[PDB]
This record gives structure tokens, C-alpha cells and sequence, in this order.
């Protein structure tokens, strides 16, 4: 049953599976990122994120949470720099009050002070744990370094604003930012009408277009965090296609290309370039991340601090050889096959497969059939791939570095 | 999605909402501008900034 | 009944010592927990009415008596949110007895 | 008389002068500041500043603290990130056992664990001390921005190093930059004797010269930190010259004609601060010049909405002085207000037992206030405009703190 | 004189439970300084050997014959850092005295 993927009037795009599963999925996909705050309200969505079992207008705090964990489903909130997505699966017979749960808790919130007030130290709880790896806090200062306003905003709430993010903020962003015109109501395991239903008893009365954000700049620039750790971190990365155009394509197919993970346990022309000159222990990927009005594409390497230098250099010449033309057409055949069995074992779960009909619902409001990608995927050509190399070689580059960084090289010597 | 490649729990953050631990993660008694600084300590005389 | 009450107002003195109603509510766990609540100002202002209220009492003495409070202004700055507490904690309590 | 400056056949200066003061003072300054170390070591000169007081080799540490409390003197630390300055000061009738208490302090340390782990502790609270003000943030962002190796060092110690420095780095660290060619002794109301005297029984055990320190090479790049104060502290600096070169007296000159901070106890005391004005704002000239490299640029203090345009109106005016909009007695009144600054920093005592110290520790010679004042002259008109050319051009550093919402950046700047 | 030390040794009877000589001083303000300033090494031996003679103790046993702390061997680790403690404090308490 392919997706009956409709856009009610208002903007909101209903889109369903009648999958016949046992254990259905509904989620709810808002374009309200970290990208919409700015430099007043930063670190409110991810408040936002971790206010989701707060008391709504029509079920308190403990009536969500006690409804949610009887019949044993699950409510998560997943938030990138563009989009939130508030997400409740469970049995069959129990999603009615599952979609009144989630879609009061999209819709009517209350924000009440007191329980903001205990949210905070969760937090900055929260804040540790996602920094506890090197990964983390490196990609954060790589995004911090490499634009000025829109994706320069983190994930994670900034130290100083714990202790100051009111419920005003709160109910401004939603506000601001919950509108029927940018949400996208995707059930698998469903009936599509049923989703209509609730598509008008709730997400119809909040339809303005909302508050548009500001188009994000690339500034360029290299933070270093020298922290003692026992291996180097270091992102370097420059300006990329957006989502939405076949260079987009191109630089997928050019990550699959310079290494885009293990296939193999414990185990990429990087990888290569840096093994045959290294002997000591490193892990070279190329590292891609593109929204909706700008992109991001470089390299990322963990190296022991002594040779963190070198093997970077050993990175970035590989990149050069892209760049001059210098690659089989095997290669980037393996390239694409990568690539598509990467995208094919990513819709094959269910949760997957929810998020990327959401994805694709805010993003281009229409739904593209696994098949459709496969082709255009395949469009990618060797030229374009060298192209969209040639476009990282060249373009300001941000670095973002950690570690014992007395080897780490700079953007003016790299 | 497809973009993630393995960066995806890096660009993108999950909070459980409903379903190595956090390792445990002062106040002192309280311009001018542009005098390049020299900090101060003493044996007697408290330390201070002369920023 | 304003009269009344207004009467039972006088003859309870709580207004003498510039006491609102809810200042007088004792401590119970619920209570306690609409306090908290309150908003800073309300917070702050309550615990001057009552630290005021101790040392008249420790001087056996009452405010003068255009201080006193008046039926009429007497606001009541808990009830609203003690409501609540009531009401969650019933909430909570039927659904244990599911 | 004036003062004497024997220079011992070990390196190290000796500089008396014998004023008959009630109070003298005698300092020992070493080229030992935060730039010699690297990245394995961070924040071990803070300790080593912070551990004055340690148990010496000589002297155990209840008596280098009750006896200098017992005569009432006084033993401070002042640390640049060139040059470390240890100063005892005290009654003529007691300056023997103080100058046996700093050269113990300074030649002889033992440097115990226990004591080291008792002090990091000190550590942390006199880093939150120290930067409970917006400046010294920004000042030490700005170096970090602005250097690469040597200067980027920060005064106070990371918080990651705290913890972790141990007594084998402060050994290390001693053994490696006290030694005598890179230390002079300077004593004012002392016979010069005594000092040649008091440099026999110590600042002969190391007589090398020292592990040198790398050259520090300038990066650029700008720094924005959102702190939550109203006030954006924002510091745009470049590339100047070195303390000796020539240019650096011009880069003196022209930052008082810029404006040097306020003479009053506030406006149009500055080119910058006269360039419209309706709000409340600091702008003053920042100058850093260090043995080897000079940061010369613009600090601005001002309300976050207006913080652009206002550090674009600093901009602008340097920019006009680049182009040679300048008057001569603007350049007089800039030559007087700094030959004014120098003699009233030299005026105090203290003051002046710095300023020979670090004569002496920079060119081993002691310049005359008077020659001072004719060298300052003859910078000129020109020579002004020259420096201010060389930072509107070479390329910037930032460090930004506060609310960063219309904080502009170096490529808009 | 050194034949009768040892035999002494070997009369006090703490080398049977795998004990230092300094393990076996009793814990003044001076010695708690001592042992406070001890490396992180010594320390943890030092707590290790004192839980053992513990245990040993409390099931009435003593260490195999070979095991047993040499008179030889037994080294003073906690002396040298003692006698700092002690100079020290003296140091101090004449100061006091004067």
C-alpha cells in the first residue's frame, strides 16, 4: 500500500501505510529546529525536546506517562538543526490514545513554570551525557565555526542559558514554529483516514505558515579544544550542496567514494592514503551533512595526537586526487552500490521507514518510491562526483579540533 | 537518512521523553579596557587582575 | 451572607495582624507544595506577612487598624494553584486504585 | 646617583640603585612567563606563580611565610606571559633575610607533591577570581585567536591541566628557564654590593641559557562566545611590531591619539570615542607588543543591539587615520599624554622596580627616563599613520563575548 | 646485637601477619599527616597489607612461613615522611614558644 500521501488544505501532509503490522508507528514531523531560535532564545528547543511529557491541555504529566506505559508503547522525540519529530508506536488497538497523547502534546501544550523549573537540571543531566564522547562536542564546534546564524545554533543548551529559559520562550517557539503548513502527520501500520481525523480534531487550528527563519552564512574559521584526551579529534569541512539538487547526489556518492564507514568489523581511498604512510592506529571518514538551504562536506579524523598531523594531510591530499580527476569508474561504481544499499538497509526498519516518509513529506511534500532514488542515484556521474570534490578543495574550510593538539595542523598550513 | 552515513547520532539528538552513566558532572567575593594583562600573586597581598 | 462573612472576618483577626486568608492555611504536604509553586513575588511578599505577623504576635500586639485587610481586598494567591495540588493528588489516587 | 648594572660572567644583571629610602625593595626577574611552555604542559607557570610560598630547599614554608610576616614585608608574584618578576620589599634593617627568603624561593625550590595537590585547589579559585571580569575573558581569547604556538599560551591555568600538573613539571619548567643568563636582580634602596653579593650564594647553580622558546606565529580568526552579559566585550586586533622596533613607539603613539582609556573620572577623551554617540559605550586602543610580536587593534565595550555599528565606527575612524586624516596637534597631545602615562608608571616605586626589570631582562641596559622621552619625539606624524595602516590591513583576530545577535564578523567587519 | 633484633622480630609477631613495622604505628595527628602525604602506591599497599592482618586476624590465622615479612626486608617507607612530620611540627610549636 504505498503511501497515501496527502496534503489536507491547511499544509499538513498526511501520509499512511496499512502495513498490516502488528505494532504500528505514527509520528509527527514539525520544521522546528535549532536553526529557528536566535541569539535571545538559544537552547529553547532542546527544552522543547525534553519537555514532551509535561501537562497538556487535556492530559497532565502523569496521565500521559502512565497511559503511555500501560499498554507498554513509546513516546521519543528525535531533533536535528531543521526538523523535531515527536514519534508513538505501540499496538493496534491502543494508537487512538496514543494519537490523543501525541497530538496533545503537539498541539496544546501548557508549559507551566514550576515544571520547567524541574526540567532544567535534566537538562544540563542530559547536556553531559550526549558530551561524554569526543564525536559530539567536535561536530557542535565544527557547525559553531562554520556558519554565523541559522545552523551555528547547537542541539544543546549553552551553560548559561540553564537556569534562564522561560515558558514565555517556550509558548513563543511553539507559537512561532507549530504551524499546520510546515507539519506532517506519516502513519505506518494505519489507516489514512483515521490520521485525517485526528488531522482535524487536532493540527487544523494552529495553520499560519509561522515565522520564517533566516538563511544560514558560511563564515569559515578553526576552533581548538585542547583537552588532554588520548586521541586527536579533527573535522574539517567546507560549504556543500542543499537538499534538493542532483550535487547533493553527487556529494553522497563522493562520501561512498572516500569511506562512509565500516561494512566489516574492526575495518576507502582516505583509508588507504593514510594506512600506506601510518602505522599507528586512526579512523579517516568523510563526513556529510546537508539541510535544506546549505550543506556541509569535509573530513573527519581520530589520530593519535603525534600524528595527527600528517595523516590529516594524508586526508586532504587523497581529496586533492579526487579533485585532479584521479578515479576509476569500478570505484565509484562500488560508490553508488554502497550508497544505495546504505539508503535500502535504512528504510528497511520500520522507524526508518517512518522517519524518511516524514523527512521527505516536510522537505519536498511528496512522497519518492525507493525505486525513484535508485535511478536518480544512479544519475550521480563520475564527473559530478569529481566536481563536487573539486568544490570542498577549494571552498573556505571550518575546522573544528580536539585533543592534545601541539601536531594538529591549521587552516593556512593545511 | 540517507546523508547519515554513520555521523547520523552525531547530527541528530534523541531524547528518550518517555522511555558510562553521567560521571557526576565557585562563588567568590565580586570598564576600563585594552591594558594588556598582568596577573599578580602575593605572599601578604591577595592576588588580583590588572587586566 | 457578606455580612457574615465579612463579621466571621473581623471576629477571626487574621486581617488584624495584615494576614490574608491563605497566609493562615497550614503547612499540610499539599499545601507545602503550592507554595512552592507560587511565583517569587507572591513567595516573598507571603513570608513578610507572616514574619510581620510573628513579631505583633510576640509584642501581643495588633497592626494599627488602617493597615488591617480588608474582606474586600483580601485576594486569595494559593487557591488557584492549591487546586491543583488536590487535583493531581486525586488523579494519582484513583489511578492506583486501577 | 642612578643605577648600576653589573653583568656577571654567568649572565645574570645585577641593578642597584641606594636612594636611602625607609622602605626598600628587591626584585628578581626571570624570562620565564607563559610562552615557554607547550602543549604538554599548560597552566604550569600559574602554578609555579601560585607556589612562592612552597617549603624550599632553605627555608620551610612556615618560616618563608611567619618570618616575612614577622618584619611586616611583603613577597608578590607579577607574571606576564614573557616575564616572571618575584619582589620582596621591607625595612632596610630586614632586606637580608628577605633577599635569603627570594633566593631561596628562587634558586632552590623542592616543589613537594603534597603541596602542589594542596594548591591546585588555589588554583581553580584564583582562575575564577581572575576572570569574574569580562576583560581578562577577552583578553586571553584574543591571544588564543590571535597566535598560534607561543602567545596563545593562557595566563591561567585550563581546566582540563588542573589535576594534572605534577612536581616533575615545575622541576622541569625551573630547571629549564631560572638559570642565569635570562635572570637580573634589581634592588632599589640597597647597596649594589650586597646584590653582587646575594647572587653568589645563589643564581650560580644554573648558569645556562635556558630552553629558548618558539617563535609565535600569527593565525587570525575570530571568536564569539555568548555569555548572557549585556555588554559585548569585543576585541579586533592585528600584527604589530616588536617592543624594540622602531614602529612600536608609533603603535605607542597612535593608540593615544585613538584613546587610551578615560583621564577623567567620560567623552570625546578619544578619536574613537568622538566617532555618531547616543548611547552608553567604551571604546578604547588595545596594545600588546611582546619581545617577538606586537597585537596592536580596537576593545570595544558597548549595549548588544548597538554593538555593530559602533565597532564599525571604531573601525571607520582607524581607517581615517590610515588615509592620513590627522592633525599635528593631535600627534603632540598623543606624544604628551604618553611620555605623562610613562612618567607617572614610573613615579612609584614599585613601578619603577619593574621598569628596570624589564629594561634589564629585555635589552640589558637601563634607559633613562629623559632618553625615553626624546626617543618617544621622534616618532612623528607619519610614522603614526604607518601603524595604523599595518592593523587596517593585516589580517584581524576577534574575541566577542555577550549577546552575539548583531555582533558583525571579520569578513563583514 | 643484630641477632637479638632479629629474634625480637621475629618475638613481636606483625611480620607473621605480612605487616610492616610502619603499618603497625598507631595513627596520631603526626603519623595521619605522615600517611597522608605517602604516593598513591605506598598508600594502597600499605591498605591492603592492613586488611589482610584484619582478616587474618579475625580468622585466627597467621601467613604460610614463607610469606611472612622478612626482618631484612621490611622496609620504613612511612619514616622518612615522618620525620618531616615531626620537624615541621616542632618547628611550629617553638615558634608558639618564642
Amino acid at each position: 500500500q504505498d503511501l497515501e500521501f496527502t496534503k489536507l488544505p491547511n499544509g499538513l501532509v498526511i501520509a499512511s501505510l496499512e502495513n498490516y503490522a502488528p505494532l504500528s508507528r505514527i509520528g509527527l514531523f514539525v520544521k522546528a529546529g535549532s536553526r529557528y531560535e536566535d541569539s535571545n532564545n538559544l537552547g529553547t528547543s532542546h527544552l522543547l525536546r525534553l519537555a514532551s511529557s509535561l501537562t497538556t491541555k487535556g492530559a497532565s504529566s502523569f496521565k500521559i506517562t502512565r497511559g503511555i506505559e500501560a499498554v507498554g508503547g513509546k513516546l521519543s522525540v528525535t531533533a536535528t538543526r531543521e526538523n523535531m519529530a515527536y514519534t508513538v508506536e505501540g499496538i493496534r488497538s491502543d494508537i487512538e490514545i496514543l494519537m490523543e497523547f501525541l497530538l496533545n502534546v503537539t498541539t496544546a501544550p501548557e508549559f507551566r513554570r514550576w515544571e520547567v523549573a524541574a526540567l532544567r537540571s535534566q537538562l544540563k543531566i542530559d547536556k553531559a551525557v550526549a558530551f561524554q564522547n569526543s564525536q559530539t562536542r567536535i561536530i557542535e564546534n565544527l557547525h559553531d565555526v562554520a556558519y554565523k546564524n541559522a545552523l551555528a545554533n547547537p542541539l544543546y543548551c549553552p551553560d548559561y542559558r540553564m537556569g534562564k529559559i522561560t515558558s514565555e520562550e517556550l509558548h513563543y517557539f511553539v507559537q512561532n514554529h507549530f504551524t499546520s503548513a510546515r507539519m506532517a502527520l506519516v502513519g505506518l501500520g494505519v489507516s489514512h483516514s483515521v490520521l485525517k481525523q485526528v488531522a482535524e480534531q487536532f493540527l487544523n487550528m494552529r495553520g499560519g505558515l509561522g515565522l520564517a527563519g533566516a538563511k544560514a552564512k558560511y563564515r569559515g574559521g578553526e576552533i581548538r579544544e585542547q583537552n588532554g584526551d588520548n586521541l586527536v579529534h579533527a573535522a574539517i569541512v567546507a560549504e556543500s550542496a542543499a537538499i534538493g539538487n542532483a550535487e547533493a547526489n553527487a556529494f553522497s556518492v563522493l562520501q561512498h567514494l572516500l569511506g562512509a564507514g565500516p561494512h566489516i568489523k574492526r575495518g576507502s581511498l582516505l583509508s588507504q592514503s593514510v594506512a600506506k604512510g601510518s602505522h599507528q592506529p586512526f579512523d579517516v571518514s568523510a563526513f556529510n551533512a546537508s539541510y535544506s538551504d546549505s550543506g556541509l562536506f569535509g573530513i573527519y579524523t581520530i589520530s593519535q595526537a603525534a600524528a595527527a598531523g600528517e595523516v590529516i594531510n594524508a586526508a586532504y591530499n587523497q581529496v586533492k586526487a579526487v579533485a585532479q580527476g584521479n578515479l576509476s569508474s569500478a570505484d565509484v561504481q562500488a560508490a553508488k552500490n554502497k550508497l544505495k544499499a546504505g539508503y535500502l538497509m535504512s528504510v528497511e526498519t520500520s522507524e526508518g521507514f517512518l522517519s524518511e516518509i516524514g523527512s521527505q513529506a516536510l522537505a519536498a511534500g511528496s512522497y519518492m518510491p525507493p525505486s525513484t532514488v535508485l535511478q536518480q542515484i544512479d544519475s550521480v556521474a563520475d564527473a559530478d562526483v569529481v566536481k563536487a570534490a573539486k568544490k570542498f578543495v577549494s571552498g573556505k574550510k571550518s575546522m573544528a579540533a580536539s585533543g592534545n593538539l601541539g601536531h594538529t595542523p591549521f587552516l593556512d598550513e593545511l | 537518512a540517507a546523508r547519515s552515513g554513520p555521523f547520523a547520532p552525531v547530527l541528530s539528538a534523541t531524547s528518550r521523553g518517555v522511555a558510562g552513566a553521567v560521571p557526576a558532572a565557585p562563588v567568590l567575593d565580586v570598564q576600563a579596557a585594552a591594558r594588556p594583562l598582568v596577573a599578580t600573586v602575593g605572599l601578604n597581598v591577595p592576588a588580583s587582575v590588572r587586566f | 451572607l457578606d455580612g457574615f462573612r465579612k463579621w466571621y472576618y473581623n471576629a477571626a483577626g487574621f486581617n488584624k495582624l495584615g494576614l490574608m486568608r491563605d497566609d493562615t492555611l497550614h503547612e499540610t504536604e499539599d499545601v507545602k507544595e503550592a507554595i512552592r509553586r507560587l511565583p517569587e513575588d507572591l513567595y516573598n511578599d507571603r513570608m513578610f506577612r507572616i514574619k510581620r505577623a510573628l513579631d505583633l504576635t510576640m509584642r501581643h500586639q495588633i497592626l494599627p487598624k488602617d493597615q488591617w485587610t480588608k474582606y474586600e481586598e483580601d485576594k486569595f494567591y494559593l487557591e488557584p494553584y492549591l487546586k491543583e495540588v488536590i487535583r493531581e493528588r486525586k488523579e494519582r489516587e484513583e489511578w492506583a486504585k486501577k
